[PDB]
RNA sequence: UACCCGCAGAAGAAGCACCGGCUAACUCCGUGCCAGCAGCCGCGGUAAUACGGAGGGUGCAAGCGUUAAUCGGAAUUACUG
RNA sequence: AGGAUGUUGGCUUAGAAGCAGCCAUCAUUUAAAGAAAGCGUAAUAGCUCACUGGUCGAGUCGGCCUGCGCGGAAGAUGUA
RNA sequence: CUCAACGGAUAAAAGGUACUCCGGGGAUAACAGGCUGAUACCGCCCAAGAGUUCAUAUCGACGGCGGUGUUUGGCACCUCGAUGUCGGCUCAUCACAUCCUGGGGCUGAAGUAGGUCCCAAGGGUAUGGCUGUUCGCCAUUUAAAGUGGUACGCGAGCUGG
RNA sequence: CGCCCGUGAU
RNA sequence: CGGUGAUUGGCGCAGCCUGGUAGCGCACUUCGUUCGGGACGAAGGGGUCGGAGGUUCGAAUCCUCUAUCACCGACCA
């Protein structure tokens, strides 16, 4: 929470490598690891449209088994029936409140498929998708985008990013 | 005398073996199609590797009915079956390159001067 | 035409692949599990004879390599065996 | 007939000269004239208006209370 | 004596009937008519805005006023000594709130093609697949495939899904 | 009597 | 639509009858044990009761209205 917080870290999402000499290996043997950083802005998740009568169309029938209602969406096209009780009323109100369901749900649906969208997009924290080197053994740091070198790891480890930052603002 | 359902052979060598007829083209309540009309078709049975596949949706003009055409002297043409040539579904032009059996000279007309050309025999 | 004679002048006429082991032939610089190599084993993760260039070598040579395809090696269908 | 001047008043916009919108809104000359009520332009330009003279020679203007009317005013056998 | 069903029927008692039956009731429902018109549909009033500017070409919020009888209802006036039900078929007939054709005004109307409102009822106004369907979706047409009233027109005219 | 587990560098 | 019962710690549940004190399992925190993890052993913390308004000296508890959830019924023509 801040001003202008997602503008600096929104260059840090990718794969951060580290080499290391393993503390959890019973060996002491070097190894590299790899972890994932994905920084992505708050959102006003305005989903406060509702219905307005001017682009409803409603139509009344004789029930199948004039009782029946059947909505329609002008602008979308997507229809709505209720047949649940006697009084057309009370069919006609489970519809729109049902067609209301109808329209949300697919704005949800259309922010549920852009989400499995970016997660397809993100890369494997695994070999070869690093965006940064942390090699602590000859204490070597290494923007391999930028790309800017460091040989004091103490500072940047501790929050020293500013060498980095500003470079990857292009 | 060709109105709906009515099975029709092929004249030219689109690929169709059968085609039947699903309307009427140029009219409200029309009921027949003579030689010279165009009638939108379906196709019932094709050759393995024609141009068009069974299952389609085209147009056709009859060249051929047993109904017969009747001629300004009251003379009468008839043959044995009916049969039609397949056009384009927009240009409303031949698909095929040839054509078998004969053919009238009701097609004679700036539309149908091609199947005439290819025609075998005109009457 | 083949051949023969006469003229002038070093003048018009050299590349390709390899150099870790098998396999003949090694050092420097650049890079840093990247870029890349690779027939098999395998090399590259900051001092690489294995990647890329340079110097030097080695092998063939108006060719030299790669790919495809057959037999040999394969006694790995064995009659010999 | 005339209906001006500083002044494209200040800001952003690309433009804001009257007009996307924001804050306001003085002076000069006769007689009257605006940091503009209106149409148009992207902005202009332009065309109005408000305002004042000359002609003309009797009334004219828009509010209030009231009487009676007009529109608003479409249906199924036949005026109905 | 929670005889509380509280003027307390017995000391002591639950259900099914589409297998049904009788006496009655339009004193009382279901269908259609009637009255009403909340709702529904159609129209209009004010105009905050949207339309580059520009409320009123086209839309029109927050609110208001009517018409029709036209959906869902309210009531219980007719009919219970009977007023046969949905859809299809056949045959229709009227209204106009006009789908096409005809005549016009404005247009954010160059032309072609449109949008919107006014006048106009002479004639015209699809065939199939699915489903008992009316409806609806779909395929392909057409100048167009109008919206309603008529016991949701029509079984002493047919059917009977 | 009961005792599960030990990622990945070459 | 009515009608009958539920909302309590991060999660699953008691407590309400019959007003004065919120409890349990898991989880969490610290320590011990082990080379280390799990299991185990010893200590410790966290909830004002869906919301709102009433009655009462006092409300998780009683009353009324609300929100969400669950169950049930919506029957003759
Ligand atoms: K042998
Ligand atoms: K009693
Ligand atoms: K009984
Ligand atoms: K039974
Ligand atoms: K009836
Ligand atoms: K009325
Ligand atoms: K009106
Ligand atoms: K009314
Ligand atoms: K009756
Ligand atoms: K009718
Ligand atoms: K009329
Ligand atoms: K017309
Ligand atoms: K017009
Ligand atoms: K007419
Ligand atoms: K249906
Ligand atoms: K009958
Ligand atoms: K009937
Ligand atoms: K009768
Ligand atoms: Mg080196
Ligand atoms: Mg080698
Ligand atoms: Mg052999
Ligand atoms: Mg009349
Ligand atoms: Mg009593
Ligand atoms: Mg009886
Ligand atoms: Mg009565
Ligand atoms: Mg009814
Ligand atoms: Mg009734
Ligand atoms: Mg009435
Ligand atoms: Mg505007
Ligand atoms: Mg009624
Ligand atoms: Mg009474
Ligand atoms: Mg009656
Ligand atoms: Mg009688
Ligand atoms: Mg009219
Ligand atoms: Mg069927
Ligand atoms: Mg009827
Ligand atoms: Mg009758
Ligand atoms: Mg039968
Ligand atoms: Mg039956
Ligand atoms: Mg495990
Ligand atoms: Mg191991
Ligand atoms: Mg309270």
């Amino acid at each position: 929470s801040g001003d202008y917080a997602y503008g600096w870290l929104r260059t840090e999402t990718g794969v951060h490598r580290l080499v290391r000499k393993s503390p959890f290996d019973s060996g002491g043997r070097r190894h590299t690891s790899f972890s994932s950083a994905f920084v992505y802005p708050e959102v006003d998740d305005d989903i406060d449209i509702e219905i307005n009568p001017a682009d409803l169309r409603i139509d009344v029938y004789r029930t199948s088994g004039e009782s029946a209602v059947r909505i329609t969406h002008i602008p979308t096209g997507i229809v709505t029936q209720c047949q649940n009780d006697r009084s057309q009323h009370k069919n006609k109100d489970q519809a729109m409140k049902q067609m209301k369901a109808k329209l949300y749900e697919l704005e949800m649906q259309k922010k549920n498929a852009e989400k499995q969208a970016m997660e397809d997009n993100k890369s494997d924290i695994g070999w070869g998708s690093q965006i940064r080197s942390y090699v602590l053994d000859d204490s070597r740091i290494k923007d391999l985008r930028t790309g800017v070198e460091t040989r004091n790891t103490q500072a940047v480890l501790d929050g020293s990013l500013d060498q980095f930052i500003e470079a990857s603002l292009k | 005398m060709i109105q709906e359902q009515t099975m029709l052979n092929v004249a030219d060598n689109s690929g169709a073996r059968r085609v039947m007829c699903i309307k009427v083209l140029g009219g409200s309540h029309r009921r027949y199609a003579g030689v010279g009309d165009i009638i939108k078709i379906t196709i019932k049975e094709a050759i393995p590797r024609g141009k068009v596949k069974k299952g389609d949706v085209l147009k056709a003009v009859v060249v051929r009915t047993k109904k017969g055409v009747r001629r300004p002297d009251g003379s009468v043409i008839r043959f044995d079956g009916n049969a039609c040539v397949l056009l384009n579904n927009n240009s409303e032009q031949p698909i095929g390159t040839r054509i078998f059996g004969p053919v009238t000279r009701e097609l004679r007309s700036e539309k149908f001067m091609k199947i005439i050309s290819l025609a075998p025999e005109v009457l």
